[PDB]
Protein backbone atom coordinates (compact mmCIF):
# COMPACT_ATOMS: atom_id res chain seq x y z
CA UNK A 1 0.00 0.00 0.00
CA UNK A 2 1.49 3.32 -1.15
CA UNK A 3 0.00 6.80 -1.27
CA UNK A 4 1.49 9.10 -3.91
CA UNK A 5 1.03 12.81 -4.61
CA UNK A 6 1.27 15.07 -7.66
CA UNK A 7 0.98 18.83 -8.04
CA UNK A 8 2.66 22.21 -8.55
CA UNK A 9 4.60 23.41 -5.51
CA UNK A 10 4.22 27.19 -5.72
CA UNK A 11 0.98 29.17 -5.89
CA UNK A 12 -0.05 32.65 -7.22
CA UNK A 13 -2.34 35.03 -5.29
CA UNK A 14 -6.11 35.00 -5.96
CA UNK A 15 -5.45 32.08 -8.34
CA UNK A 16 -6.68 28.49 -8.45
CA UNK A 17 -4.91 25.58 -6.73
CA UNK A 18 -5.40 21.90 -7.53
CA UNK A 19 -3.68 18.79 -6.15
CA UNK A 20 -3.85 15.04 -6.77
CA UNK A 21 -3.27 11.96 -4.61
CA UNK A 22 -3.19 8.73 -6.62
CA UNK A 23 -3.51 5.16 -5.32
CA UNK A 24 -1.05 2.61 -6.71
CA UNK A 25 -1.24 -0.85 -5.10
CA UNK A 26 -4.38 -1.08 -2.95
CA UNK A 27 -6.88 -3.87 -2.30
CA UNK A 28 -9.57 -1.98 -0.33
CA UNK A 29 -9.82 1.60 -1.63
CA UNK A 30 -13.47 2.51 -2.36
CA UNK A 31 -14.44 1.67 1.26
CA UNK A 32 -13.07 4.79 2.95
CA UNK A 33 -13.15 8.56 3.34
CA UNK A 34 -10.20 10.13 1.51
CA UNK A 35 -8.88 13.31 3.11
CA UNK A 36 -6.54 16.30 2.86
CA UNK A 37 -4.62 18.00 5.71
CA UNK A 38 -2.16 20.94 5.80
CA UNK A 39 0.26 22.60 8.21
CA UNK A 40 2.02 25.95 8.53
CA UNK A 41 5.85 25.95 8.93
CA UNK A 42 6.35 23.98 12.12
CA UNK A 43 2.80 24.72 13.27
CA UNK A 44 -0.17 22.39 13.78
CA UNK A 45 -2.39 20.21 11.57
CA UNK A 46 -5.77 21.26 10.17
CA UNK A 47 -8.39 19.13 8.42
CA UNK A 48 -9.99 20.07 5.09
CA UNK A 49 -12.47 17.29 4.35
CA UNK A 50 -13.05 13.80 3.04
CA UNK A 51 -14.56 12.31 -0.09
CA UNK A 52 -16.03 8.85 0.11
CA UNK A 53 -16.13 6.96 -3.17
CA UNK A 54 -19.92 7.49 -3.22
CA UNK A 55 -19.59 11.25 -3.76
CA UNK A 56 -20.54 12.38 -0.23
CA UNK A 57 -17.79 14.97 0.17
CA UNK A 58 -17.33 16.26 3.71
CA UNK A 59 -15.71 19.65 4.26
CA UNK A 60 -14.54 22.33 6.77
CA UNK A 61 -16.68 25.34 7.80
CA UNK A 62 -14.32 28.09 6.64
CA UNK A 63 -13.23 26.63 3.29
CA UNK A 64 -16.88 26.25 2.21
CA UNK A 65 -16.34 29.09 -0.28
CA UNK A 66 -13.04 27.82 -1.71
CA UNK A 67 -12.93 24.06 -2.19
CA UNK A 68 -14.44 20.96 -3.86
CA UNK A 69 -13.03 17.41 -3.79
CA UNK A 70 -13.35 15.40 -7.01
CA UNK A 71 -13.02 11.65 -7.56
CA UNK A 72 -11.65 9.97 -10.69
CA UNK A 73 -11.93 6.42 -9.34
CA UNK A 74 -10.57 5.08 -12.62
CA UNK A 75 -7.07 4.89 -11.09
CA UNK A 76 -8.35 5.61 -8.32
CA UNK A 77 -7.35 9.17 -7.41
CA UNK A 78 -9.02 12.04 -5.59
CA UNK A 79 -8.52 15.71 -6.41
CA UNK A 80 -8.91 19.00 -4.53
CA UNK A 81 -9.76 22.26 -6.32
CA UNK A 82 -9.22 25.31 -4.09
CA UNK A 83 -9.50 29.03 -4.87
CA UNK A 84 -8.36 32.34 -3.32
CA UNK A 85 -4.85 31.32 -2.32
CA UNK A 86 -2.93 33.78 -0.13
CA UNK A 87 0.48 33.99 1.52
CA UNK A 88 -1.23 33.03 4.79
CA UNK A 89 -1.99 29.66 3.13
CA UNK A 90 1.74 28.85 2.90
CA UNK A 91 2.72 25.55 4.46
CA UNK A 92 2.91 21.78 4.13
CA UNK A 93 0.07 19.89 2.43
CA UNK A 94 -0.42 16.13 2.92
CA UNK A 95 -3.15 14.01 1.42
CA UNK A 96 -4.37 11.23 3.67
CA UNK A 97 -7.04 8.56 4.18
CA UNK A 98 -9.56 8.34 7.03
CA UNK A 99 -10.27 4.62 7.28
CA UNK A 100 -13.79 3.18 7.55
CA UNK A 101 -14.04 -0.31 9.07
CA UNK A 102 -17.20 -2.42 8.83
CA UNK A 103 -18.50 -5.79 10.02
CA UNK A 104 -21.33 -6.37 7.53
CA UNK A 105 -24.02 -3.73 6.95
CA UNK A 106 -23.70 -0.03 6.09
CA UNK A 107 -27.06 1.73 6.42
CA UNK A 108 -27.66 0.10 9.82
CA UNK A 109 -24.48 1.77 11.09
CA UNK A 110 -22.17 -1.14 11.90
CA UNK A 111 -19.10 0.78 10.70
CA UNK A 112 -16.97 3.42 12.41
CA UNK A 113 -14.45 6.16 11.66
CA UNK A 114 -11.29 4.09 12.00
CA UNK A 115 -8.76 6.92 11.61
CA UNK A 116 -6.26 8.72 9.38
CA UNK A 117 -3.67 5.96 9.39
CA UNK A 118 -2.12 6.85 6.02
CA UNK A 119 -0.71 10.16 4.78
CA UNK A 120 1.63 11.62 2.19
CA UNK A 121 5.28 12.54 2.56
CA UNK A 122 4.30 16.15 1.90
CA UNK A 123 4.54 18.84 -0.76
CA UNK A 124 5.00 22.48 0.18
CA UNK A 125 2.48 25.03 -1.11
CA UNK A 126 4.19 28.41 -0.76
CA UNK A 127 1.99 31.22 -2.10
CA UNK A 128 3.87 34.05 -3.81
CA UNK A 129 4.44 35.79 -7.12
CA UNK A 130 8.23 35.40 -7.24
CA UNK A 131 10.05 33.17 -9.74
CA UNK A 132 10.92 29.49 -9.54
CA UNK A 133 14.63 28.91 -10.18
CA UNK A 134 16.48 25.76 -11.15
CA UNK A 135 19.29 25.17 -8.67
CA UNK A 136 22.98 25.95 -9.10
CA UNK A 137 25.23 23.41 -7.38
CA UNK A 138 28.85 23.84 -6.30
CA UNK A 139 31.44 21.27 -5.18
CA UNK A 140 32.71 21.27 -1.60
CA UNK A 141 35.71 19.13 -2.48
CA UNK A 142 36.96 16.86 0.32
CA UNK A 143 39.94 17.06 2.63
CA UNK A 144 43.01 15.26 1.31
CA UNK A 145 43.94 13.50 4.58
CA UNK A 146 41.57 7.31 7.28
CA UNK A 147 38.66 9.75 7.51
CA UNK A 148 37.63 13.05 5.94
CA UNK A 149 34.35 14.67 4.85
CA UNK A 150 32.79 16.73 2.07
CA UNK A 151 29.51 18.02 0.72
CA UNK A 152 27.84 20.04 -2.02
CA UNK A 153 26.43 23.58 -2.01
CA UNK A 154 23.08 24.35 -3.68
CA UNK A 155 22.43 28.08 -4.07
CA UNK A 156 19.74 30.33 -5.58
CA UNK A 157 16.61 28.22 -5.65
CA UNK A 158 12.93 28.92 -5.00
CA UNK A 159 10.69 27.78 -3.45
CA UNK A 160 10.82 25.05 -0.82
CA UNK A 161 11.94 22.34 -0.75
CA UNK A 162 15.11 20.74 -2.16
CA UNK A 163 15.77 17.12 -1.14
CA UNK A 164 18.72 14.96 -2.20
CA UNK A 165 20.74 11.78 -1.65
CA UNK A 166 24.12 10.75 -3.01
CA UNK A 167 25.19 8.03 -5.45
CA UNK A 168 21.80 7.74 -7.18
CA UNK A 169 20.27 6.95 -3.77
CA UNK A 170 22.93 4.83 -2.08
CA UNK A 171 23.81 6.88 1.05
CA UNK A 172 21.24 7.32 3.83
CA UNK A 173 23.37 6.09 6.74
CA UNK A 174 25.47 8.71 8.49
CA UNK A 175 24.33 11.54 6.22
CA UNK A 176 23.53 15.20 6.93
CA UNK A 177 21.50 17.63 4.81
CA UNK A 178 21.37 21.13 6.24
CA UNK A 179 18.62 23.78 6.27
CA UNK A 180 17.98 26.32 3.52
CA UNK A 181 18.34 30.09 3.87
CA UNK A 182 15.96 32.29 1.90
CA UNK A 183 18.76 34.78 1.19
CA UNK A 184 18.07 38.51 1.45
CA UNK A 185 17.68 38.46 -2.33
CA UNK A 186 14.74 36.05 -2.07
CA UNK A 187 16.34 32.75 -3.06
CA UNK A 188 17.01 29.75 -0.82
CA UNK A 189 20.37 28.02 -0.42
CA UNK A 190 21.43 24.87 1.44
CA UNK A 191 24.09 22.15 1.41
CA UNK A 192 24.35 18.42 2.08
CA UNK A 193 27.20 16.63 3.88
CA UNK A 194 28.27 13.01 3.34
CA UNK A 195 30.72 11.10 5.56
CA UNK A 196 33.24 9.71 3.05
CA UNK A 197 36.61 8.34 4.24
CA UNK A 198 40.19 8.63 2.93
CA UNK A 199 41.46 5.66 0.90
CA UNK A 200 39.29 5.25 -2.21
CA UNK A 201 39.90 8.91 -3.10
CA UNK A 202 41.84 7.99 -6.24
CA UNK A 203 39.78 5.69 -8.46
CA UNK A 204 36.13 6.61 -7.85
CA UNK A 205 33.78 8.97 -9.69
CA UNK A 206 31.24 9.85 -7.00
CA UNK A 207 28.17 11.76 -8.17
CA UNK A 208 25.77 13.93 -6.17
CA UNK A 209 22.08 13.89 -7.12
CA UNK A 210 19.89 16.95 -6.46
CA UNK A 211 16.11 17.31 -6.71
CA UNK A 212 14.58 20.78 -6.57
CA UNK A 213 11.07 19.33 -6.32
CA UNK A 214 9.14 22.44 -7.54
CA UNK A 215 11.43 23.34 -10.48
CA UNK A 216 11.66 19.98 -12.34
CA UNK A 217 15.41 20.42 -12.90
CA UNK A 218 17.31 17.41 -11.55
CA UNK A 219 21.09 17.50 -11.77
CA UNK A 220 24.04 15.10 -12.02
CA UNK A 221 27.11 17.24 -11.24
CA UNK A 222 30.39 15.44 -10.63
CA UNK A 223 31.94 16.87 -7.45
CA UNK A 224 35.59 16.64 -8.49
CA UNK A 225 38.41 16.57 -5.92
CA UNK A 226 40.75 19.18 -4.45
CA UNK A 227 43.72 19.65 -6.81
CA UNK B 1 -11.14 23.13 19.59
CA UNK B 2 -9.93 20.02 21.40
CA UNK B 3 -7.97 20.81 24.56
CA UNK B 4 -4.43 19.52 25.13
CA UNK B 5 -1.68 20.54 27.53
CA UNK B 6 1.15 22.45 25.83
CA UNK B 7 3.86 20.16 27.23
CA UNK B 8 4.33 17.30 29.66
CA UNK B 9 7.95 16.23 30.18
CA UNK B 10 9.38 13.51 32.41
CA UNK B 11 12.63 11.74 33.34
CA UNK B 12 13.50 8.56 31.40
CA UNK B 13 11.77 5.43 32.63
CA UNK B 14 8.68 7.05 34.17
CA UNK B 15 5.16 7.73 32.89
CA UNK B 16 4.12 10.95 31.12
CA UNK B 17 0.47 11.88 30.58
CA UNK B 18 -0.89 13.65 27.50
CA UNK B 19 -4.62 14.38 27.63
CA UNK B 20 -7.30 15.47 25.18
CA UNK B 21 -10.52 17.24 26.12
CA UNK B 22 -13.46 18.97 24.49
CA UNK B 23 -17.12 18.80 23.47
CA UNK B 24 -17.38 15.54 21.44
CA UNK B 25 -15.60 13.31 23.97
CA UNK B 26 -18.85 12.64 25.83
CA UNK B 27 -20.03 10.87 22.66
CA UNK B 28 -17.00 10.24 20.40
CA UNK B 29 -13.65 8.45 20.48
CA UNK B 30 -10.26 10.16 20.80
CA UNK B 31 -7.39 9.50 18.37
CA UNK B 32 -3.70 10.36 18.78
CA UNK B 33 -0.73 11.18 16.55
CA UNK B 34 2.92 12.11 17.19
CA UNK B 35 5.04 14.34 14.92
CA UNK B 36 8.80 14.80 15.08
CA UNK B 37 9.95 18.25 13.87
CA UNK B 38 9.10 18.30 10.17
CA UNK B 39 8.50 14.54 10.00
CA UNK B 40 5.19 12.96 9.15
CA UNK B 41 3.06 12.55 12.29
CA UNK B 42 2.86 9.05 13.75
CA UNK B 43 -0.52 7.52 14.61
CA UNK B 44 -0.57 5.73 17.96
CA UNK B 45 -4.18 5.58 19.24
CA UNK B 46 -6.67 3.88 16.93
CA UNK B 47 -10.43 3.32 16.72
CA UNK B 48 -10.36 -0.44 17.27
CA UNK B 49 -13.84 -1.95 17.71
CA UNK B 50 -17.37 -0.75 18.47
CA UNK B 51 3.65 -1.45 22.24
CA UNK B 52 4.12 1.52 24.55
CA UNK B 53 0.95 3.62 24.31
CA UNK B 54 -2.45 3.95 25.98
CA UNK B 55 -5.22 6.58 26.25
CA UNK B 56 -7.71 6.63 29.13
CA UNK B 57 -11.24 8.08 29.06
CA UNK B 58 -12.71 10.13 31.92
CA UNK B 59 -15.93 12.06 31.28
CA UNK B 60 -14.88 15.02 29.14
CA UNK B 61 -11.25 14.01 28.55
CA UNK B 62 -8.94 11.19 27.47
CA UNK B 63 -5.50 10.75 29.04
CA UNK B 64 -2.52 9.19 27.24
CA UNK B 65 -0.15 6.95 29.22
CA UNK B 66 3.43 7.01 27.91
CA UNK B 67 4.95 4.54 30.37
CA UNK B 68 8.74 4.70 30.12
CA UNK B 69 9.78 7.49 27.76
CA UNK B 70 12.95 7.82 25.70
CA UNK B 71 14.70 10.35 23.48
CA UNK B 72 12.88 8.87 20.48
CA UNK B 73 9.58 10.14 21.90
CA UNK B 74 10.66 13.79 22.18
CA UNK B 75 8.09 15.13 19.71
CA UNK B 76 4.64 16.72 19.45
CA UNK B 77 1.54 14.64 20.24
CA UNK B 78 -1.70 15.83 18.62
CA UNK B 79 -4.99 14.41 19.81
CA UNK B 80 -7.84 13.94 17.38
CA UNK B 81 -11.55 13.13 17.45
CA UNK B 82 -14.68 13.23 15.33
CA UNK B 83 -17.55 15.64 15.89
CA UNK B 84 -20.78 14.54 17.55
CA UNK B 85 -22.61 15.41 14.34
CA UNK B 86 -19.56 13.76 12.65
CA UNK B 87 -19.61 16.61 10.09
CA UNK B 88 -15.90 17.21 10.81
CA UNK B 89 -12.79 15.92 12.57
CA UNK B 90 -10.31 18.08 14.46
CA UNK B 91 -6.93 18.13 16.22
CA UNK B 92 -5.39 19.37 19.45
CA UNK B 93 -2.87 22.04 20.26
CA UNK B 94 0.23 19.85 20.38
CA UNK B 95 1.98 18.53 23.49
CA UNK B 96 5.77 18.71 23.24
CA UNK B 97 7.06 15.77 25.26
CA UNK B 98 10.60 16.59 26.39
CA UNK B 99 12.92 13.93 27.79
CA UNK B 100 14.47 15.45 30.90
CA UNK B 101 18.20 15.62 31.47
CA UNK B 102 19.41 14.51 28.05
CA UNK B 103 23.21 14.81 27.77
CA UNK B 104 24.69 18.17 26.80
CA UNK B 105 26.21 17.55 23.37
CA UNK B 106 28.99 19.90 22.24
CA UNK B 107 29.04 21.30 18.66
CA UNK B 108 30.58 19.65 15.59
CA UNK B 109 31.59 22.18 12.94
CA UNK B 110 32.62 21.84 9.27
CA UNK B 111 34.01 24.81 7.31
CA UNK B 112 34.51 24.88 3.53
CA UNK B 113 35.98 27.47 1.15
CA UNK B 114 34.17 28.51 -2.04
CA UNK B 115 34.42 26.16 -5.00
CA UNK B 116 36.45 26.52 -8.18
CA UNK B 117 33.25 27.22 -10.14
CA UNK B 118 31.47 29.59 -7.74
CA UNK B 119 34.44 31.97 -7.69
CA UNK B 120 34.13 32.02 -11.50
CA UNK B 121 30.38 32.72 -11.29
CA UNK B 122 31.11 35.70 -8.97
CA UNK B 123 29.99 34.37 -5.59
CA UNK B 124 31.86 33.29 -2.45
CA UNK B 125 29.32 31.60 -0.15
CA UNK B 126 31.36 30.07 2.67
CA UNK B 127 29.90 26.97 4.31
CA UNK B 128 30.12 26.48 8.09
CA UNK B 129 27.82 23.63 9.18
CA UNK B 130 27.06 22.32 12.67
CA UNK B 131 25.86 18.86 13.68
CA UNK B 132 25.24 16.60 16.67
CA UNK B 133 24.56 19.07 19.50
CA UNK B 134 22.01 19.29 22.31
CA UNK B 135 20.18 21.38 23.42
CA UNK B 136 18.75 23.69 20.75
CA UNK B 137 20.93 26.70 21.53
CA UNK B 138 24.02 27.70 19.52
CA UNK B 139 25.71 31.10 19.22
CA UNK B 140 27.85 31.66 16.12
CA UNK B 141 30.29 34.43 15.18
CA UNK B 142 32.39 35.17 12.09
CA UNK B 143 35.96 36.48 12.00
CA UNK B 144 37.91 37.58 8.93
CA UNK B 145 41.54 36.98 9.89
CA UNK B 146 40.99 38.19 13.45
CA UNK B 147 38.53 40.99 12.58
CA UNK B 148 34.81 40.13 12.71
CA UNK B 149 32.34 40.44 9.83
CA UNK B 150 29.33 42.77 9.93
CA UNK B 151 27.35 42.42 6.68
CA UNK B 152 27.03 39.27 4.58
CA UNK B 153 26.21 36.65 7.23
CA UNK B 154 22.92 34.74 7.25
CA UNK B 155 22.06 31.64 9.26
CA UNK B 156 19.31 29.11 9.91
CA UNK B 157 17.86 27.68 13.13
CA UNK B 158 18.39 24.38 15.00
CA UNK B 159 16.58 21.40 13.46
CA UNK B 160 16.25 18.01 15.12
CA UNK B 161 18.46 15.34 13.54
CA UNK B 162 18.01 11.60 13.07
CA UNK B 163 19.43 11.07 16.58
CA UNK B 164 17.20 13.52 18.52
CA UNK B 165 19.94 16.18 18.53
CA UNK B 166 19.86 19.42 16.55
CA UNK B 167 21.77 20.77 13.56
CA UNK B 168 22.01 24.05 11.66
CA UNK B 169 23.93 25.87 8.91
CA UNK B 170 25.71 29.18 8.39
CA UNK B 171 26.84 31.01 5.26
CA UNK B 172 28.81 34.16 4.43
CA UNK B 173 28.02 35.84 1.10
CA UNK B 174 31.12 37.59 -0.25
CA UNK B 175 32.29 38.41 -3.75
CA UNK B 176 35.29 36.68 -5.34
CA UNK B 177 37.01 40.04 -4.79
CA UNK B 178 36.67 39.96 -0.98
CA UNK B 179 37.76 36.33 -0.54
CA UNK B 180 41.39 36.48 -1.70
CA UNK B 181 41.61 39.98 -0.23
CA UNK B 182 42.15 39.09 3.44
CA UNK B 183 44.36 36.34 4.87
CA UNK B 184 42.04 33.85 6.64
CA UNK B 185 38.42 33.15 7.57
CA UNK B 186 37.34 31.77 10.95
CA UNK B 187 34.02 30.28 12.10
CA UNK B 188 33.33 30.42 15.85
CA UNK B 189 30.44 28.64 17.59
CA UNK B 190 29.49 28.78 21.30
CA UNK B 191 27.44 26.03 22.98
CA UNK B 192 26.48 26.35 26.67
CA UNK B 193 29.77 28.11 27.38
CA UNK B 194 32.05 26.11 25.06
CA UNK B 195 33.23 26.91 21.56
CA UNK B 196 35.55 26.11 18.65
CA UNK B 197 37.17 28.03 15.78
CA UNK B 198 38.11 26.79 12.30
CA UNK B 199 40.69 28.49 10.07
CA UNK B 200 40.82 28.46 6.26
CA UNK B 201 42.65 30.70 3.79
CA UNK B 202 42.92 31.68 0.11
CA UNK B 203 46.55 30.51 0.11
CA UNK B 204 46.51 27.25 2.10
CA UNK B 205 44.90 23.90 1.28
CA UNK C 1 -24.72 -8.04 -7.44
CA UNK C 2 -26.11 -7.32 -4.05
CA UNK C 3 -29.25 -6.77 -1.94
CA UNK C 4 -31.19 -4.15 0.07
CA UNK C 5 -32.80 -4.09 3.52
CA UNK C 6 -34.95 -2.23 6.07
CA UNK C 7 -34.13 -1.27 9.67
CA UNK C 8 -36.13 -3.28 12.21
CA UNK C 9 -36.67 -2.70 15.92
CA UNK C 10 -36.48 -5.68 18.29
CA UNK C 11 -39.67 -5.75 20.38
CA UNK C 12 -40.25 -8.38 23.08
CA UNK C 13 -43.24 -7.22 25.15
CA UNK C 14 -46.49 -6.78 23.21
CA UNK C 15 -50.24 -6.36 23.79
CA UNK C 16 -51.54 -7.81 20.53
CA UNK C 17 -54.98 -9.11 19.47
CA UNK C 18 -56.61 -6.16 21.33
CA UNK C 19 -57.31 -8.72 24.08
CA UNK C 20 -57.79 -5.87 26.54
CA UNK C 21 -56.21 -7.25 29.69
CA UNK C 22 -53.24 -9.29 28.47
CA UNK C 23 -49.76 -8.21 27.46
CA UNK C 24 -46.72 -10.40 28.04
CA UNK C 25 -42.98 -10.89 27.54
CA UNK C 26 -41.42 -13.08 24.83
CA UNK C 27 -38.48 -14.98 26.35
CA UNK C 28 -35.02 -14.27 24.91
CA UNK C 29 -33.88 -16.30 21.91
CA UNK C 30 -30.47 -17.94 22.32
CA UNK C 31 -28.38 -17.69 19.16
CA UNK C 32 -28.69 -15.71 15.95
CA UNK C 33 -32.20 -15.54 14.47
CA UNK C 34 -33.07 -15.83 10.79
CA UNK C 35 -36.41 -16.16 9.00
CA UNK C 36 -37.16 -16.36 5.27
CA UNK C 37 -40.44 -16.23 3.38
CA UNK C 38 -42.04 -15.67 -0.01
CA UNK C 39 -43.50 -12.16 0.23
CA UNK C 40 -47.07 -12.59 -0.91
CA UNK C 41 -49.56 -9.84 -0.05
CA UNK C 42 -50.21 -6.20 0.82
CA UNK C 43 -52.57 -3.86 2.68
CA UNK C 44 -52.88 -0.19 1.69
CA UNK C 45 -55.20 2.80 1.20
CA UNK C 46 -55.63 5.90 -1.00
CA UNK C 47 -56.48 9.61 -0.80
CA UNK C 48 -59.76 11.44 -1.47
Amino acid sequence: VQLRESGPGLVKPSETLSLSCTVSQDSRPSDHSWTWVRQSPGKALEWIGDIHYNGATTYNPSLRSRVRIELDQSIPRFSLKMTSMTAADTGMYYCARNAIRIYGVVALGEWFHYGMDVWGQGTAVTVSSASTKGPSVFPLAPSSKGTAALGCLVKDYFPEPVTVSWNSGALTSGVHTFPAVLQSSGLYSLSSVVTVPSSSLGTQTYICNVNHKPSNTKVDKRVEPKS
Amino acid sequence: ELTQPPSVSVSPGQTARITCSGAPLTSRFTYWYRQKPGQAPVLIISRSSQGRFSASWSGTTVTLTIRGVQADDEADYYCQSSDTSDSYKMFGGGTKLTVLGQPAAAPSVTLFPPSSEELQANKATLVCLISDFYPGAVTVAWKADSSPVKAGVETTTPSKQSNNKYAASSYLSLTPEQWKSHKSYSCQVTHEGSTVEKTVAPTEC
Amino acid sequence: NDSITLPCRIKQIINMWQRIGQAMYAPPIQGVIRCVSNITGLILTRDG
